[PDB]
């Protein structure tokens, strides 16, 4: 579902993608 | 090896899972 279309990642998009892609810090928090 | 601010840089143009693959802390 949707590849690396190098779409404009404006911080948040950049956040989700950062994850979708690799992940990041933890994203758990409430988990 | 690092670059500018990825958050800003991808905001204007965008970033591939490759960029993001190297922007993660893992």
């Amino acid at each position: 579902p949707t590849p690396e279309m190098r779409e404009k990642l404006c911080g948040h998009h950049f956040v989700r993608a950062l994850v979708r892609v690799c992940g990041g810090p933890r994203w758990s928090t409430e988990a | 090896a690092a670059a500018t601010n990825p958050a800003r840089y991808c905001c204007l143009s965008g970033c591939t899972q490759q960029d993001l693959l190297t922007l993660c802390p893992y």
